[PDB]
């Protein structure tokens, strides 16, 4: 049953690749970790090294603090009982201050103050991680596309936790930190706003989320179908088109009448994915600030 | 019209049915026997939609809706205007989707490439069939399927979901969502990585795949690699649609309660069901 | 009725249309302008214009690439029209495997090896790659290679490895006459007792194009090799038994 190239047949191992140097401060690179044969069946077997500078340390510290602040609250909700902790783990919730406190930072610890403290830690962790994605690319002389795309995900997170609560007048509009509680929040959000299915920016966000799975299925399958001509070596196929790039393009031209280039498909890809959270963020931003009822708003505009 | 490099690929052969009878192109489009079959099912399905739009009495595309038969019709045939057009359109849509996949196979053969693409497309057909065929038949009526209208099929989604409480609690639905999110994350990362290597900082030469691996190792300590990322993209998108169909085929067939109940097993196990405090004691 | 939400959604649709026009033109940097089947430019190029040229500076002193630019196959194409009207197949005038047309096609890529980030050859035979070894799965080296006629064409004498990615790309196979050919990893099955190749019969292995150097393979050579092997799926089908 013909080789499908989904799993590697024969793994090979050589000395560890320590990576390109360019302008990277090599002081901050770790050593090499162990090779994983298990990972080697699907992708590369090598683990590490990793780069850990000031921003990465600041990010991991803030992130652990965020995690530990939620965990301490969860233990307190479980009356310090480990069995209650495991039993009710998905039900614990660190909720935002009640609406009475408005945007003040003066909520008592057990009445929303811990939420503000956790949110501060998560704010530092994500933004310093963002700075890291920019500086890691700059140190290798790369384009900044990864930082720009990350900003789109950051935008929706900023709208949910920070910009929309501020525009609403209350931290109590923000999202709680809990497995089940943030699902309940999501469902209540749609009900309170008159059915999010009728928010056109929600509809667009769904088309791009579906579209992202459509496109990666198409692109991943296409590349595997032309890997017998070295198609996954996409950079050199951009610099010097080979029969892999031509057959890939012709498959889609013959199928649906038009096609991409090896470079150009990755522009379709980045935009398809970043538009998910770009449109989503706008849809949430407008809910409650401008539109109270998406269904009723929908009926008066067709 | 041809792409500048296209001529040498436009050879005879590769068809599964019909020999050289349909082995030709219309513009960029390859035809083949299953191109003819696709056109047939598509044309007829679009005619029936037109017919049903007249019966409904509107030309507005946002209002046209072709409904399946009432639950009382069970799995039986229905009159055209009382659910029968929906039944015939579903046959045409199925015919067109399967014909499309087999036309893709013929294109694969003529070009000498792997069959991954029509294989991946088959998962989407399977998910469509889960909602209009497999699940309705297991529940005993065509009316459990969704209507064909831009906005009515969203109403169907909301109606079906809230029937079982907050559908969020369906555990296969959680896994599918995780794959959909992780896929869009991987797609953004992969498109960004390639473009950032092909289009580096001003004043720089093109980067190499080694720079892509170095970037991801510096960032998170691991690079899956150029082949692995395309395998991963395939696996993420297909697993998302697989668990999507799984989460619907079990709803209303082996599960009838609010989905939040499913976890309430974990809550009321006897060695902690009665411990006071927490959330569930 | 013109609230801020209506303004936003109308604005987004204008932006999306501009984005689509930009994306489509970016994807016309290769293969355009469209041609007629005789090679002259086509009258109808569509509603999107060609993009203005962009330049890539290739690493390691390999020059620059500007796209789009004047296109050329830079190889003879052994095919003939089978119809006055357009839309019909062009038929091989010779041996399509040897002439490299159809699914046996190759592209006139640069006759240079792909280089890694450090400027060394990206693909090397294992017997010249200090440190490299098989680490999991069946080591094929010394196994017999079998074609779709269930006859034996030779035996595996090396693996050609992608050094930067630590990946097996080609099996080097020694033929009955003592010469060797490269076989793409993606077109073989490593089994417990043999390597099976469905695309070729044993007697088409010697027609695999040969490389100029025992220790490197150029981009041009890889395309000729991979195109030939893949073309066996259509053109060696007579000799594909059971
Ligand atoms: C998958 C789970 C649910 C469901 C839940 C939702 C939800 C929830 C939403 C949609 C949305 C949409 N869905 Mg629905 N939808 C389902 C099944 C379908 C089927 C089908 C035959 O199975 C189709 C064709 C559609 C089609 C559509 C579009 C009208 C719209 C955006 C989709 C998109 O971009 O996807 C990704 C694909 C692409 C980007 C490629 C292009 C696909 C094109 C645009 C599809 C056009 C179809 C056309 C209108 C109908 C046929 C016309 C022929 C001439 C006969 N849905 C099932 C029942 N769907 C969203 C919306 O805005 O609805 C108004 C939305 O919010
Ligand atoms: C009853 C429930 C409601 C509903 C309520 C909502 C609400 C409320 C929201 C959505 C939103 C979304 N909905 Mg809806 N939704 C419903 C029905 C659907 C259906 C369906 C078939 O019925 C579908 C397919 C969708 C689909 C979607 C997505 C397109 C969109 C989220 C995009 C995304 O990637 O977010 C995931 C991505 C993020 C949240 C960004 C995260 C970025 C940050 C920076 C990550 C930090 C990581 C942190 C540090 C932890 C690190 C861990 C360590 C690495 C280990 N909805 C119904 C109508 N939906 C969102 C939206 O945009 O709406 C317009 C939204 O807020
Ligand atoms: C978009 C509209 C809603 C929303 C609706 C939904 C729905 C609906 C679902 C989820 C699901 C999940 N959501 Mg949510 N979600 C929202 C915003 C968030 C934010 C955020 C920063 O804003 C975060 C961190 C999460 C986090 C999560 C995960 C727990 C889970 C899978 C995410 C995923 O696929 O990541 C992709 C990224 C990765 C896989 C990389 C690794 C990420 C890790 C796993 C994130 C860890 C978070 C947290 C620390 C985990 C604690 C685990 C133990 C309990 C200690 N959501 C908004 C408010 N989310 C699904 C689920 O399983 O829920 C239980 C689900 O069904
Ligand atoms: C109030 C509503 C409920 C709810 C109820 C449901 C129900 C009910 C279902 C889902 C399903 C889904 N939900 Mg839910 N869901 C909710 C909230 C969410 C949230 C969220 C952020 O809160 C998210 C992210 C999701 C996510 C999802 C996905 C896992 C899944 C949809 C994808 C799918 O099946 O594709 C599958 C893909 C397809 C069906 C597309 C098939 C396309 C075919 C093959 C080709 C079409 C060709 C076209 C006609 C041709 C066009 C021609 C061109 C125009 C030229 N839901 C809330 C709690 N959800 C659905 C599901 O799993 O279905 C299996 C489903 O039915
Ligand atoms: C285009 C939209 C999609 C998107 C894109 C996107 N996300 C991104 C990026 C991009 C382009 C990045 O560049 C960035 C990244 O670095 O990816 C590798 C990121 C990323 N998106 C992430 C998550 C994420 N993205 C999501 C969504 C989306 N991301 C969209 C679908 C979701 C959800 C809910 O769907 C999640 C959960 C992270 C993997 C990463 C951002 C990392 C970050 O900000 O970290 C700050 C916090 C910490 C460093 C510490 C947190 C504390 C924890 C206890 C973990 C640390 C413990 C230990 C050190 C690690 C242990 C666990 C395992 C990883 C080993
Ligand atoms: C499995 C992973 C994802 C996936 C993959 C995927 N889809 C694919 C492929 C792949 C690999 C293709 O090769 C194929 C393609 O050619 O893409 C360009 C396809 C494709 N996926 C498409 C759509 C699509 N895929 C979707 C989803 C997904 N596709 C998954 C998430 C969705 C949604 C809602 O998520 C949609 C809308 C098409 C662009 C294309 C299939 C084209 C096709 O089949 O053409 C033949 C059919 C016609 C020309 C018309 C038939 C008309 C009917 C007779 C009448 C209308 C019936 C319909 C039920 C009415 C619906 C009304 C709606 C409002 C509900
Ligand atoms: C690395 O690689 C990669 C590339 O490449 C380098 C790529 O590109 C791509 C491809 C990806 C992209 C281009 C990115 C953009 C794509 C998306 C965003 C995905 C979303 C897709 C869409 C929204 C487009 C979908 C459009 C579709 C589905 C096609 C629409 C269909 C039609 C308009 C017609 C369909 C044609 C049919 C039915 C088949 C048969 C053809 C006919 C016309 C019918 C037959 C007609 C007849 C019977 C007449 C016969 C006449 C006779 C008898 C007389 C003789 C005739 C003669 C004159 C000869 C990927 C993934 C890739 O990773
Ligand atoms: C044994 O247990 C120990 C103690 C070790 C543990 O650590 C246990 C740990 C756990 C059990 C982990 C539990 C963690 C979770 C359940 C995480 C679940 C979280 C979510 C589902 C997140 C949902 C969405 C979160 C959002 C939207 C956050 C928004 C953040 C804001 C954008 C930040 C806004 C900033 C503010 C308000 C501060 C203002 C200050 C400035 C300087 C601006
Ligand atoms: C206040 C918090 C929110 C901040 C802003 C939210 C919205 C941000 C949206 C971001 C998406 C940007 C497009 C993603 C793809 C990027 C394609 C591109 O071309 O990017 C420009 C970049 O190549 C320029 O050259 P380099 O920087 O050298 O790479
Ligand atoms: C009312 C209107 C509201 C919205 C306003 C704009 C609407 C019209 C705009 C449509 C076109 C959008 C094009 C976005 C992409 C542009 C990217 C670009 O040209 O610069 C980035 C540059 O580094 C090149 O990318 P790389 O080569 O990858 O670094
Ligand atoms: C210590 C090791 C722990 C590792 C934990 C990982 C952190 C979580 C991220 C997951 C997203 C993975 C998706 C990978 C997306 C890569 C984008 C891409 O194109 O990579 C191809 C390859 O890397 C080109 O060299
Ligand atoms: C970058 C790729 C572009 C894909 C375009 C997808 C179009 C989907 C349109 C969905 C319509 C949503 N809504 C609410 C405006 O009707
Ligand atoms: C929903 C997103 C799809 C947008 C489709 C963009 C269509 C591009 C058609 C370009 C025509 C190319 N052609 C045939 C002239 O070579
Ligand atoms: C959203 C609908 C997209 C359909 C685009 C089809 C365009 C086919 C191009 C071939 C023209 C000759
Ligand atoms: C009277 C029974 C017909 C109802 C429609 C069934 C859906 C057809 C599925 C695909 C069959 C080829
Ligand atoms: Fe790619």
């Amino acid at each position: 049953a013909e080789y499908q190239n989904i799993f590697t047949q024969v793994q090979v191992r050589g000395p560890a690749d320590l990576g390109m140097t360019e302008d990277v401060n090599l002081a901050n690179r770790s050593g090499v970790g162990p090779f994983s044969t298990l990972l080697g069946w699907f992708g590369n077997a090598q683990l590490g090294p990793i780069y850990l500078g000031s921003l990465g340390v600041l990010s991991l510290f803030s992130g652990l603090m965020w995690f530990f602040t939620i965990g301490i609250w969860f233990w307190y909700q479980a009356g310090w009982n480990p069995a209650v902790f495991l039993r009710d783990l998905f039900f614990f919730s660190l909720e935002p201050p009640a609406p009475e406190y408005g945007l003040s930072f003066a909520a008592p610890l057990k009445e929303g103050g811990l939420w503000l403290i956790a949110s501060f830690f998560m704010f530092v962790a994500v933004w310093s991680w963002w700075g890291r994605t920019y500086l890691r690319a700059q140190a290798l002389g790369m384009g900044k596309h990864t930082a720009w795309a990350f900003l789109s995900a950051i935008w929706l997170w900023m709208v949910l936790g920070f910009i929309r609560p501020i525009l609403m007048g209350s931290w109590s509009e923000a999202v709680p930190y809990g497995i089940f509680s943030h699902l309940d929040w999501t469902n209540n959000f749609s009900l309170v706003h008159g059915n999010l299915f009728y928010n056109p920016f929600h509809g667009l966000s769904i088309a791009f989320l579906y579209g992202s799975a459509l496109l990666f299925a198409m692109h991943g399958a296409t590349i595997l179908a032309v890997s017998r001509f070295g198609g996954e070596r996409e950079l050199e196929q951009i610099a010097d088109r080979g029969t892999a790039a031509e057959r890939a393009a012709l498959f889609w031209r013959w199928t649906m009448g038009f096609n991409a280039t090896m470079e150009g498909i990755h522009r379709w890809a980045i935009w398809m994915a970043v538009l998910v959270t770009l449109t989503g963020g706008i849809g949430i931003l407008l809910s409650g600030t401008v539109v109270d009822n998406w269904y009723v708003w929908g009926q008066n505009h067709g | 019209a041809l792409l500048s490099f296209e001529r040498k690929y436009r050879v005879p052969g590769g068809t599964l049915v019909g020999g050289n009878l349909f082995d030709f192109w219309v513009g960029p489009f390859y035809v083949g026997f299953f191109g003819v079959a696709t056109f047939f099912f598509a044309a007829l399905g679009i005619i029936l939609i037109a017919w049903s739009a007249v019966l409904q009495g509107t030309w507005n595309p946002q209002l046209i809706s072709v409904y399946p038969p009432a639950l009382e019709y069970g799995l039986g045939g229905a009159p055209l205007a009382k659910g029968g057009l929906w039944q015939i359109i579903t046959i045409c849509a199925t015919g067109a989707f399967v014909s499309w996949a087999l036309r893709e196979v013929e294109i694969c053969r003529k070009l000498g490439i792997g069959y991954h693409i029509p294989f991946a497309f088959a998962f989407a057909i399977l998910a469509y069939l889960t909602l209009v065929l497999f699940r309705p038949v297991m529940m005993g009526a065509w009316g459990y399927a969704f209507p064909y209208g831009i906005w009515t099929h969203l109403d169907w989604v909301s109606n079906t979901g809230y029937t079982y409480g907050n559908f969020h609690y369906n555990p296969a639905h959680m896994i599918a969502i995780t794959f959909f999110f992780t896929n869009a994350l991987a797609l953004a990362l992969h498109g960004a990585l390639v473009l950032s290597a092909a289009n580096p900082e001003k004043g720089k030469e093109m980067r190499t795949p080694d720079h892509e691996d170095t970037f991801f190792r510096d960032l998170v300590g691991y690079s899956i690699g150029t082949l692995g990322i395309h395998r991963l993209g395939l696996l993420l998108s297909l697993s998302a649609v697989f668990f999507s169909a799984l989460c619907m085929i079990i709803t209303g067939t082996i599960w009838f309660d609010q989905w939040v109940d499913w976890w309430q097993w974990w809550v009321k196990l006897p060695w902690w069901a009665n411990i006071p405090g927490g959330i569930n004691g | 009725n013109f609230d801020l939400a209506s303004l936003a959604i109308y604005s987004f649709w204008i932006f999306l249309a501009g984005l689509i026009y930009y994306l489509q033109t970016e994807n016309m940097r290769e293969g355009y302008p469209l041609e007629n089947e005789d090679g002259t430019p086509a009258a109808n190029q569509g509603p999107f214009p060609l993009p203005k040229p962009k330049t890539f500076i290739l690493p390691h002193g390999r020059g620059t690439l500007t796209v789009p630019g004047p296109e050329s196959e830079d190889r003879p194409i052994a095919l003939a029209r089978t119809a006055v009207s357009e839309g019909f197949p062009h038929a091989p005038t010779g041996d399509p495997m040897k002439d490299g047309v159809g699914p046996a096609s190759w592209v006139a890529r640069r006759d240079l090896p792909e280089l890694d980030g450090h400027g060394h050859n990206k693909i090397k035979p294992m017997k010249a790659a200090a440190g490299f070894h098989v680490s999991a799965g069946k080591n094929p080296i010394g196994l017999p290679v079998r074609g779709c006629d269930l006859e034996i064409a030779g035996k595996v004498v090396d693996i050609w490895v992608d050094i930067p990615e630590q990946m097996a790309r080609f099996l080097e196979v020694e033929l009955k006459d003592g010469s060797t050919r490269l076989l793409p990893m993606q077109m073989v099955k490593v089994q417990s007792n043999r390597v099976h190749v469905n695309a070729l019969s044993s007697d088409l292995f010697a027609g695999i194009p040969t490389i100029k150097s025992p220790t490197e393979v150029t981009l041009l050579e890889e395309d000729k090799i991979c195109g030939y092997v893949a073309g066996g799926l259509m053109y060696a089908a007579p000799k594909r038994k059971s």
